[PDB]
């Protein structure tokens, strides 16, 4: 009946392509009266808390510390902006909650990550860490890719 | 004698961290173990230095009055060796051990 | 209600996608030594790579037909140096 | 210390004979190597005369022969007849197709 | 039985040695 | 049942890079451990005087100790040796 928006967890999503790495770290809401509201089903309440919606804190990329063109896709560039990441969560008093990290593709960045999270750099992120995942988009067949390189 | 070997036997460092030029990528620091004639060459330079800041025009007595000291326990020296032991116990992951 | 407040711990994990390990408080870099093995064994780094540009069919069907042949053939080398062993162990 | 990993001490069955070399490091070895899952055919339903594609109903028993994200698994893994194999994978196409895996 | 049990020991003691250092890393 | 592949016949029977194994030197184990020691119950501890009168023991001639650090494989001897009998080819 009443608006009871809460953090139930944070998502730190890691996107390493060829070029760049990004970093989102995220927060799960949830109102916690939802279930409070009138004309609710069970089947409502059921797919609203199994898919909870997610509000973005701090998004980062490798451009933002300075690192720019060329070496925006190196193993230094990622393991600064992990740094920065995990600095910036600290500053924001958004550690007491557990994380969640998602890592997306295979870039020269996500082995950087890792390591500044299994690491100094990350000594207090990874003390709330819960769940490790891997969200690398395959396609079945789809769209036709570009033709191959003649280099 | 006896008190020259146990000064040795405890201001040389057991190990010291040596850089490797292995890989185009930067040298590794990696401990390595010293024997006992490597050991006594790196405490007796300390020693040597230490001794030749001290007024007397002659080395034996310079050398002398710094045994002396670190028979009686007084040395800057064993600074020298702590500084050394620190670096290795930093980088005892990078040891190999095969 | 409260019936759809307490099933969703289950529900929550029983749509698991097979990519996802509960990470050890204590060695917290095992659990993404497990998660690479879970990449490596369902070839999630080599299908990615694999399909950034298209190949046309026929040169997939033979990098198929090549690969396939050089498995094999380990299995049958792995096969002779295991009789090979067996029978130097024997004065052979 | 008087504690031994287990990958480093056998331990010998209750009923069986033993030899000597039964104590040694190379029967630790040994049975490493010689480690087959030979006795997955008494508990594997697929190895044992029916017919895979009578279970395209039965996600539990599918889900066997699937890897963590869902890939069939390949021959040279399950073990099964070429039969089998063509018969299980159809299973798990249709399986996935209705919606149960 | 002894004599293979005397080899055997020798190598687990070293065998969880450098287990040890080695998970020391 | 469990499918045998047979190979072709060949020039050779070779293993590449055959592996060996490398026993780890007794003194550098005995100064991963000392070093460890100094890590947790601190540098000159009087925990790790045992470790440091073993390393000295173990280091005094040569730093790495007086060990034989030569091993060689021979199953390329005995390949080429026996595959003429084992390969199964058939008679002229
Ligand atoms: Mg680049
Ligand atoms: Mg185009």
């Amino acid at each position: 009946y009443k608006p009871k928006e809460e953090v139930v967890k944070y998502i730190l999503h890691g996107k390493f392509t060829k070029n760049n790495t990004h970093l989102t770290f995220s927060s799960v809401v949830e109102d916690k009266n939802f279930h409070k509201n009138k004309g609710l089903t069970y089947n409502d309440t059921m797919l609203y808390y199994l898919n909870l919606p997610q509000k973005v804190k701090i998004s980062l990329s490798t451009g933002c510390l300075g690192f720019r063109k060329a070496a925006r896709g190196e193993y230094e560039a990622a393991f600064q902006t992990s740094g920065r990441m995990f600095e910036l969560i600290k500053e924001k008093n958004m550690l007491n909650k557990d994380i969640e990290v998602v890592m997306d593709d295979f870039g020269k960045g996500r082995a950087a990550f890792i390591s500044a999270l299994v690491g100094k750099e990350g000594a207090s992120v990874v003390k709330k860490v819960v769940k490790i995942s891997d969200a690398t988009k395959l396609k079945f067949g789809g769209v036709r890719s570009p033709k191959m390189r003649r280099l | 004698i006896q008190a020259l070997e146990k000064s040795l036997d405890e201001l040389a460092p057991l190990m010291m961290t040596k850089t490797f030029n292995t890989g185009v990528a930067k040298a590794s620091v990696i401990p390595v173990p010293l024997n006992k004639r490597q050991r006594n060459r790196i405490a007796w330079n300390w020693i040597v230095q230490s001794a030749n800041q001290r007024v007397s025009s002659d080395f034996a007595v310079r050398l002398g009055e710094e045994l002396t000291a670190i028979a009686k326990g007084t040395s800057s020296a064993f600074e020298k060796r702590d500084q050394i032991h620190k670096t290795a116990i930093a980088h005892r992951a990078y040891i190999q051990l095969k | 209600a409260e019936i759809a407040r307490s099933s969703v711990e289950n529900a929550q994990m029983r749509f698991n996608s097979g990519k996802s390990i509960i990470v050890n408080k204590n060695n917290p870099a095992e659990s993404f030594k497990r998660l690479n093995r879970i990449m490596f064994e369902n070839n999630i780094p080599g299908d990615k790579r694999s399909q950034r540009f298209y190949m046309k069919p026929g040169k997939v069907a033979e990098l198929k037909r090549s690969q396939r042949h050089r498995k094999e053939f380990m299995m049958g080398f792995k096969r002779l140096i295991e009789i090979v062993k067996d029978a130097k162990r024997k004065g052979y | 210390t008087k504690k031994i990993d287990q990958s480093l001490s056998k331990k010998l069955p209750k009923g069986t004979i033993y030899d000597p070399f039964d104590f040694s490091m190379g029967r630790i070895h040994l049975d490493r190597k010689y480690q087959a899952n030979k006795n997955s055919n008494r508990n594997d339903i697929m190895k044992s005369g029916a017919n895979p594609l009578e279970f395209y109903a039965r996600p539990r028993i599918l889900s066997r022969y699937v890897t963590s994200t869902g890939r069939i698994q390949h021959r040279d893994i399950t073990g099964l007849s070429a039969k089998n194999q063509r018969r299980l994978s159809k299973a798990i196409r249709r399986c996935q197709a209705i919606g149960l895996m | 039985e002894q004599e293979v049990l005397d080899v055997w020991e020798k190598k687990v003691v070293e065998e969880t040695e450098l287990m040890a250092a080695r998970t020391s890393n | 049942k469990p499918p045998v592949y047979r190979l072709p016949p060949l020039p050779r029977l070779k293993v590449k890079k055959p592996i060996i194994r490398q026993e780890a030197n007794k003194c550098l184990v005995l100064m991963s451990n000392l070093l460890q020691c100094w890590s947790s119950y601190g540098h000159m501890s009087p925990k790790c005087a045992g470790l440091v009168t073993e390393l000295k023991s173990c280091t005094s001639e040569s730093a790495l100790g007086k060990r034989n650090n030569v091993q060689k494989s021979n199953i390329n001897y005995h390949a080429a040796r026996l595959y003429d009998r084992i390969n199964g080819k058939p008679h002229d």
